[PDB]
């Protein structure tokens, strides 16, 4: 539907993604995806990190969040690394982070943090080749409050891939986030988007 | 506050007034006496290798454009148009032969020269002396094995001399390993802390590791896992501490080549570093070859820090007394295989980047210690850095600098703050030199 | 689904609540709840407070918002009041607040305030015993603008109970909010979450 | 449902609008509207402005955003212009703004901006007379990030009218936004709400 | 600004320069001459009744840990580690025998003593003098019928003398009622106002009630409902105003025991207070027994306020000249039935807490009056507090203090600001005493 | 900083120190020497035409109420209650015979007089001297063809003289067109820039148009479309620049009556203005009649700007050195048809309002140029305004003022900054006059 030679601000990737959703005219899949994400957000918000891992995350997951270097709109010669990985985790790496969160000597977790997540703009479409693979797009606003007067709000679009593995439970196999703020004004990005 | 007379750091760097982490007037005075006078990290050759490649970087609160010239040299300029003062470049990196100001169109070259002015003949005629209207240039730009530092003060020592006794410690990894590269782009995060807080922590604080990072040590299964919760004290001779005349210093933890990296990287790293250490034994000797595969937590005065082996590279960019912009890069050995290079880079950010689970352990420590410096009853309190005082030596036959022959102590704090007092009470480089003529005697007093 | 001996950051209450929604696999109830909340937010946003009371709030309502004291994650001996009530209102108390809002001498209401509410993450499940009792969970972002340059944004999770009383109209019988920011940086918490 | 003589803070306009949605008890239309808005937000978020114009905006569109002057709740004599138009655009005017966005010499667009939009509280109802005219109400949170550390967040309620024109594609024929913050603290209001 | 010479408060406290609510330099000077010198509210026995119980509290912008010792006494310490200055405790309340710093693990006891230092023998050997490294302690901590106040200045008067003539007014409720308790935790909200704005409003402002709170009075059906919109003026002898040498003062509204509470509580309260008033008639006399069931709007200099009977208890914590952190507790009589205690607590927060519909009426008043103090044309303007001037008396046979025998007036403002000028132009307690040797004559001048 | 001696603007206004756009102390000093001393825009007759009509407006950081009196005059008062300093009016416009303070109910009239005090007889008796308690009044309020300006300083020149030589240029549009009206309400946006940045840009910056607004020119198809990307240089005699003794100045672009407006309005406007220009030829002459239909980019010193013909009217309200509140109105000719009036108003906001696609081109220019003024290495740098220096004349037979007979140059910057230096180094109006006795000679030096 997009011609990127004409819509000059549009990346090839973005054009690819929007084509995949303008043609999955499919209401039930949309509702399934909505439920999946709302349940994932709830478990995360109550800090049930082991539950999240067991029930929402696939063993073959790639959990990735990048920070893209600011370059000229007309840049065409400079070809060094465009982005770094704030997160780029496999299941084991996620498990380490979860253990780090649960550890009684994580002093930063006392007093207990307060998370509140808002998931909106959910779109869902089955993958063309792997009929067991569901693409899900959603936006998140994540609010973290701690220590009386610390307040950080995060905003992002999420490109997910979810697959029914076993138990028939649909689980997360890939999450990709291109974080929109280059310099974080939130102390750290230590939250699960 | 009279900075000529005010004792902000006691004799031998034993204590510092808590207000140094909070006072805005002192912050303003540091812009002049620390940031405008000393060497500051800009970039690495690997980030601007080709002619016309540039990055922007901070030098204090100033922003500069750092550009590779056609002759292969590097020049750096204030990112400010010479006409009405607009910011010239709005990106972090790219390639170009010049820069055009989007306000009135003045065109500057990568060499900072004012090259073109729109309709110059019709408007300025011949009146405009362009030769005098080039971008304000950073006086001194020097390299340490590919790492590029800038200094606004022409009277400064060459970078090598500035590094003083710390150079010897860095050379095995920075020079003899065949060279390091910086993997960008960097992570960028704002913390509510004074730049000196993370600077001091990286320069000589191995004492906090076991306790602050208890949870990270336990969770990662890194080579320092035991130590979690201060469960074990490192053995006698586990390492040392050093500091130097111009303030740079570091902790040395013998053999910790896999550093903060989790079990998934330890075997490969420990194999890679050992293999190189064997080859280096013949070239630079056993001690120096060991230093190479040993974990160094170092600060290059004033606000550049690193953990060798772990590969963490940090710039603590100052904003105000309780605000710091943290830049995080990964350092890798050039001859490492590419796949190892990519995994090390990810692990550096995984541990110490914007969502670094280790760096997060430190946040509250840095922020509150800094913020408490503004509190009325705490401004005049004394921060203590007396651990190991009276056991440091100078002029050792094997390990140069002011040296504490112990893994855990406060030697590097003392040298850091000694250079800091000297600079803040000094108007120029000559006065700092005069104020530093017995530096090592001052640091080893009771030994 | 949660074991709180293993998921160490999870409160018993939170674990109870999430069990109630992982098993009301029921799409129509979800849509009914969505409609109920969107209509409630709309009436609130236009400041139709009497309408809200008449159409959305049950005569037996408990409207509660608490501020929980910050305690150690490992705290086990100190047992004094854990929380205070920012709101803890019955229907009459809500009516007083509404009158206070409508009064021509409420000087703080001139010029007129501007509210904008965003309701997301809606989950619904019928109660096990009272078949006429619906549990509804949702998150709210509430934006209040006044006097040129005053802007306050509130964030919270809402645990509701709604019941069809008379007219068949489903009305609010309990709202419970554990406000996530201990020290409010918003001048006051004088808004209906 | 509202009596504005009793609900004293409620404008006649607002009361009119809420009547139109309490009686379009119609689930499928709600889902259609949701899809329309989510797709519009997505195209906007990726900066596919020409696509937006071609696929979402009707040739007879009025795209309007007003800033209302702060007046006394009891004001009744002063009758000069109550509001100004931040936007009040026809299709051609929108095209000019789009060209301005795409132009290679728009220096403010380098480096590339990052937009993230959250659409919530969607309500839909067919118009009484024009059976081809759909009224859609929704709220938007719009997040714009640029140049390292610039972050602006916008909040608003949108009153839309959408009509199937040709291709059967439902397109935007009227958007009306009464911007809730009188004095913008966001540098400018140069975004498509 | 020379605070020795600058007239910030005119003679007899008749007027104050609007800048006092806005000037940041004066705010900084208050940290020293108001907050570091005077008595400040910390907590109540009912909040830390058992050994090891602690709360954190603000004292000015400083944060302190307030802990019940084993011997039953209370000691308070700066919430700051003696090593590198990290904030020691990150919670608002709990129970513990000590506190461990999460930076390097130093362990402090509830008595502030440095008890343990990780691997002290191996690192410090014997060099560390722990006896000198205890937490910085608040010099003075005293109680007024369970209410705990702290003072950083050793030279201060005992709390009882500090309360001066206001003590007599508070005693019936604070002492003779059988005792009060503080119901926590408190509501905590930041308002954009100077701490003096709400302090002055609570100390002597009954004039604003009818108009500011018109909507709340009308809506709640509280005992002061008539008065809404200034529809009625309270009768002759409806109450009085008093103030005192060290600044504390209050308004007295005869018989208003149900206070701001809505019709749902008026019958029970009015019955409860009357029953107690009958019993107290024999013990302390009719006048004093009446005072007990009378509504007192009081400020304990400088930033602690309360409404007895209504049961509202406030701390106006200073952040900067236009920023204040408001803490709201409920005060209840210990012998009240539990269910009444819980309902009173909720009603206090319902009216004056974070979502208090009465407190909200005051917000704009406080914020703009404070914010206008920074505006150029208003800095040198005079705020007026001359209502009832020349009709105040001192040394009355029945009502002690400087007293205005009228429900509505500005007597308490005058005494508040008289003590404030004296402190700000004074370097210590002796100078304040000298500056206050004719305080009551100054306040009654024209009477 | 000694403002008597510090050279902030070089001789002939050739250069300014970059710190003027960033220094907070200088900002504070401007409140006194620029904003409290000079004429500032308040409102227009068309906004408060009937008795009791009022608007609030800023004058520096002060807020005032501007009210139409019964006798048809306009008076302006500080929006601050004379009792305890609360902000009196919380709306932007309305109609009323008085204003009541919501704190304690004091009632002020539209003439600023204290009219009523609740229960005055019972509380104040006769003690309150109300005649002395009226709202603080703005000393000087004057009109320029319906445009209302205020000045806090009684010693100022009348508004007409203050406008000096710029008056002649404005008269054709402001007076001879039959009158202008201001269409409200205004757009209100906060930008992170110093008020002087947009002030200087509007006063004399035609040089930036082709480049800054390249995209807007190309997109809108306005009469200046060619010029986009500096594709074409305007022809010889395309216009001129003027400046004046008290700082006001403007650029003149011959015949550009449709101004920034897009092709949809060009035909109608170009027809409307030409028709009026024919009629005016007989009344005020060809030159002056042409000026009327010519595009003027003007700043009325210090912070009111406009583009005639385009109809853009701006107030740059100061908040702090890097913060400005921008107010945007539309100016229209009274005799224009209503439908044209409405479309012009929308087009003004479409181009230069809160979502103005032209104004957005300027944002980064203004913000970074201002923000760079705080950066250490840039504070002492010189901003250049030397374009066209040595070709300006004074006392021309046809065009009065200091005049640059060229469309593009920096004449107006020079005059703006010359008046700015004079004011900042002056304590009052007499000293400014003395410092300005050779103003025009200073500006034309080398001609
Ligand atoms: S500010 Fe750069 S060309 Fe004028
Ligand atoms: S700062 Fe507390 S132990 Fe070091
Ligand atoms: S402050 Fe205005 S009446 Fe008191
Ligand atoms: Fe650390
Ligand atoms: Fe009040
Ligand atoms: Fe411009």
């Amino acid at each position: 539907m997009i011609n990127i030679q004409e819509d000059k601000l549009v990346s090839a990737h973005d054009a690819e993604e929007i084509l995949r959703f303008f043609n999955c005219h499919d209401s039930a899949l949309q509702q399934e995806a909505t439920t999946l994400l709302t349940q994932e957000a709830h478990l995360l918000d109550i800090q049930a990190y082991r539950a999240w891992l067991e029930h929402c995350v696939g063993s073959e997951v790639q959990y990735q969040v990048i920070s893209r270097e600011l370059r000229a709109a007309s840049e065409r010669r400079y070809k060094l690394n465009e982005a770094m990985n704030v997160y780029n985790e496999n299941f084991q790496q996620l498990k380490v982070r979860v253990e780090h969160q649960l550890d009684p000597q994580n002093w930063g977790n006392s007093p207990k943090l307060r998370f509140t997540r808002f998931i909106t703009n959910v779109q869902a479409a089955m993958d063309v080749n792997d009929k067991e693979l569901l693409h899900i797009r959603s936006n998140v606003i994540l609010h973290r409050a701690r220590r009386g007067n610390q307040v950080d709000v995060f905003y992002a679009a999420r490109e997910d891939k979810w697959k029914r593995g076993e138990g028939g439970v649909r689980k997360l196999v890939q999450r990709f986030v291109d974080y929109p703020e280059r310099i974080l004004q939130t102390h750290n990005l230590m939250v699960f988007l | 506050m009279n900075y000529n007379n005010k004792i902000l750091v006691s004799e031998s760097g034993l204590s510092q007034k808590h207000l140094i982490h909070g006072d805005e007037e002192l912050f303003q005075h540091e812009l002049k006496t620390i940031f405008a006078r000393n060497w500051l990290f800009l970039t690495h050759d690997s980030l601007i290798p080709a002619p016309g490649d540039y990055v922007t970087a901070k030098m204090g609160i100033d922003e500069v454009i750092v550009s590779r010239q056609n002759d292969g040299s590097i020049r750096a300029f204030l990112n400010v148009c010479r006409h009405r003062g607009k910011t010239l470049v709005s990106v972090e990196a790219g390639n170009a032969k010049g820069f055009v100001c989007s306000y009135h169109g003045w065109g500057f070259g990568s060499n900072g020269e004012l090259q073109s002015v729109p309709f110059e003949k019709d408007l300025y005629g011949e009146s405009l002396n362009k030769k005098c209207l080039g971008l304000k240039e950073v006086a001194r730009v020097e390299s340490f094995h590919g790492f590029i530092y800038g200094c606004f003060d022409q009277e400064a020592p060459p970078l090598m001399d500035y590094l003083g006794d710390a150079a010897w410690y860095l050379e095995p990894m920075f020079k003899h390993s065949g060279g390091l590269e910086l993997v960008g782009p960097p992570g960028k995060v704002v913390i509510k802390a004074n730049w000196k807080a993370p600077a001091e922590n990286f320069v000589g604080d191995a004492y906090h590791v076991g306790w602050t990072h208890a949870s990270s040590l336990r969770s990662g299964e890194s080579i320092f896992s035991s130590l979690a919760g201060n469960a074990a004290l490192p053995p006698e001779g586990a390492g040392l501490q050093m500091t130097s005349k111009y303030g740079s210093g570091m902790g040395v933890l013998w053999d910790g080549y896999s550093g903060v990296h989790s079990a998934d990287l330890v075997p490969e790293l420990m194999a890679f570093g050992g293999a190189k250490q064997e080859r280096l034994n013949k070239e630079i000797g056993d001690v120096r070859a060991r230093i190479y595969r040993s974990h160094l937590n170092c600060t290059v005065f004033p606000n550049n820090s690193m953990l060798t082996c772990s590969g963490v590279f940090k710039v603590w960019n100052p904003i105000d007394a309780n605000t710091t912009e943290v830049w995080t890069y990964a350092i890798v050995e050039k001859d490492m295989p590419e796949d190892l290079k990519r995994r090390l880079a990810d692990s550096v950010q995984r541990t110490f980047g914007p969502a670094g689970f280790w760096e997060s352990d430190d946040n509250d420590n840095m922020e509150t210690a800094s913020q408490n410096g503004k509190k009325y009853q705490s401004r005049d309190s004394d921060l203590l850095s007396n651990l190991g005082f009276g056991e440091d030596v100078y002029g050792d036959a094997v390990y140069p600098g002011v040296v504490g022959k112990s893994a855990i102590g406060e030697t590097s704090y003392r040298g850091f703050y000694r250079a800091y007092q000297a600079h803040v009470s000094s108007s120029n480089w000559a006065e700092f030199e005069h104020a530093s003529s017995t530096w090592h005697t001052e640091l080893t007093k009771t030994t």
